[PDB]
RNA sequence: GGUGUCUUGGGUG
């Protein structure tokens, strides 16, 4: 939940996500890129 | 006084540490976002570890 | 009715 990775306020209107949130976002990007290889052409040196 | 006293001028210094810059008390106050424990700092009205 | 996070340097006990 966001409790484990709460945001904070930098100058009265700004918020950056916690490290775990950006890490999960990077994982999601990686996952979707994986789901863009087993659905179409993938010559075995991009899947790995 | 039955005893005599060593008496005279000496050069003393006024140091930066005043009690009024250190005295702090806290009953209840702001907590941390993540842990929900008292914040850290005299200026922030924190609690003692 | 709600006053944010991390490091560097200098001190106090």
């Amino acid at each position: 939940p966001p409790q484990v990775r709460p945001s904070i306020a930098m100058d009265e209107t700004t918020q950056g996500q916690d490290d775990l949130t950006h890490k999960l976002s990077d994982i999601l990007k990686a996952n979707i890129n994986v789901q863009k290889l087993e659905m179409d052409g993938s010559p075995q040196h991009i899947i790995n | 006084l039955m005893a005599q006293v060593f008496f005279g001028p000496t050069y003393y210094q006024r140091l930066r540490h005043m009690v009024d810059d250190k005295i702090h008390a806290r009953a209840r106050g702001p907590v941390q976002v993540l842990t929900r424990q008292p914040v850290e700092g005299r200026s922030r009205d924190g609690g003692l570890r």
